């Protein structure tokens, strides 16, 4: 799995 | 007792919609006037600045207008609107806004204790009583925000900062929504979207108590339940309706936790008859002190350490543009 920061997702 | 506490939080809920609503109806600064010191975090950027007449350290976010392309634009509308009008003592505090030609600026006090997500992949995990301090305070910040019908949407360890009592400021409102009944767009951060998101279904604030579910799990176990390398790997584990736990877990941790991340909208906690009172009321929160969380009374788990003002040393390095 992501270890790092995590990015939102703004549509699909 | 139980029966005062209640009526005492509908006091508080109704006051403080009186005045929200004041400042929603009715809601500057220029760049000049802020030294420009370093980037504190970036995504598709926040810096510290400094305002030159009264020396005040701010976090400055910069949103590029040629980025906010995407129909993005509704969203950083709602920000600033929703930013400018709650007040309660979790909630970052926005100071200025304004725009120019290029960028819109909204400056809010700096939270110099860095994010929670540092601290907890540097620790590992944080133990029970630890994650559930920090957890009163979302339960009450979200009990807070939905009495307003606003929708946070965003909840993650990136976007919880400590302040310097140890307690927590929750930032980027960058998709909260105010929302009377359901909403319809797809946007949060994988590893938190609740299933009803993924699956294109309208949906309400109970996906708030979704991401406090996959929250607190990721705090006291060091990584999220549902935990894979790509985000389609990690939707179908959110859809499936499965959950695993460490060990160490306590069963009235479990317990929560399973009521939270409830794929069953009709079952999940938040989302009944009782509202927030099955999670306040929970087993696992029988030690909190609601209200003295609130005034901040509690002694925090740990206190980051400053060096003085405008002290950067709890956040990462970023590429400065
Ligand atoms: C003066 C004042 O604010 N009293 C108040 C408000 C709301 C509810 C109750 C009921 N105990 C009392
Ligand atoms: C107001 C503020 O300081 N925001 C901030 C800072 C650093 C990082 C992030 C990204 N979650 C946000």
């Amino acid at each position: 799995g992501r270890t790092g920061r995590r990015q939102a997702i703004h549509d699909i | 007792k139980k029966g005062s506490e209640q009526e005492s939080v509908k006091e508080f809920l109704a006051k403080a919609k009186e005045e929200f609503l004041k400042k929603w109806e009715s809601p500057t600064a220029q760049l000049d006037h802020f030294d420009r010191i370093k980037t504190l975090g970036t995504g598709s950027r926040v810096m510290l600045v400094k305002h030159k007449e009264t020396g005040n350290h701010y976090a400055m976010k910069i949103l590029d207008k040629q980025k906010v392309v995407k129909l993005q634009i509704e969203h950083t509308l709602n920000e600033k609107r929703i930013l400018q009008a709650v007040n309660f003592p979790f909630l970052v505090k926005l100071e200025f806004s304004f725009k120019d030609n290029s960028n819109l600026y909204m400056v809010m006090e700096y939270v110099p204790g860095g994010e929670m997500f540092s601290h907890l992949r540097r620790i590992g995990r944080f133990s029970e009583p630890h994650a559930r301090f920090y957890a009163a305070q979302i339960v009450l910040t979200f009990e807070y925000l939905h009495s307003l019908d606003l929708i946070y949407r965003d909840l993650k360890p990136e976007n919880l900062l400590i302040d310097q009592q140890g307690y927590i400021q929750v930032t980027d409102f960058g998709f909260a929504k105010r929302v009377k009944g359901r909403t319809w767009t797809l946007c949060g951060t994988p590893e938190y979207l609740a299933p009803e998101i993924i699956l294109s279904k309208g949906y309400n604030k109970a996906v708030d108590w979704w991401a406090l579910g996959v929250l607190i799990y990721e705090m006291a176990a060091g990584y999220p339940p549902f935990f894979a390398d790509q985000p389609i790997q990690i939707y179908e584990k959110i859809v499936s309706g499965k959950v695993r736990f460490p060990s160490h877990f306590s069963s009235d941790l479990k317990d929560l936790l399973r009521n939270l991340l409830q794929v069953d909208l009709t079952k999940r906690f938040g989302n009944l008859k009782n509202g927030v009172n099955d999670i306040k009321n929970h087993k696992w929160f029988a030690t909190t002190d609601w209200i003295a969380i609130y005034q901040r009374k509690v002694e925090a788990p740990f206190i980051p350490k400053f060096k003085g003002p405008g002290d950067t040393s709890n956040f990462d390095d970023y590429e400065e543009e």
